[PDB]
């Protein structure tokens, strides 16, 4: 997403990276967005939101 | 008390555990309390590690197993 980062990367750049295929990264990313959209680590930025 | 009837989703517990509570079909902690350490190790293919992280949970907001409630839910 490009946080706290100059130009973001796509999967296959992140992927290659460090040393990985896009389609572990996506697993990857797939499961840090799970654990975020998970109560308890999702009060505060929810409050961002106020809706 | 709310965090009774709140279901066992939001306890923070891994998949192994979901999967054993699903086997034991105990959504919300308020009838999960009443139920003693024997009624938990009744669960299929369950272990220590399993045990002992649902306690550590369940003190972690100050409960534990083996309490008393009326009227529930």
């Amino acid at each position: 997403f490009g946080i706290d980062m100059n130009t973001d990367y796509t999967l296959e750049e992140v992927g290659k990276q460090f040393d990985v295929t896009r389609e572990r990264i996506r697993q990857i990313e797939a499961k840090a967005l799970r654990k975020l959209r998970h109560p308890s680590r999702s009060e505060v930025l929810r409050s961002f939101l106020d809706d | 008390d709310p965090i009774l009837l709140r279901p066992v989703d939001d306890l923070e517990l891994t998949v192994r555990s979901a999967n054993c509570l699903k086997a034991e079909a105990i959504h919300y902690i308020g009838d999960l309390v009443q139920r003693t350490e024997v009624e938990l190790l009744k669960t299929p293919n369950l272990g220590k590690k399993s045990l002992t992280e649902i306690k550590d949970v369940l003190a972690s907001r100050g409960l534990s197993l083996g309490m008393r409630l009326e009227n529930w839910p």
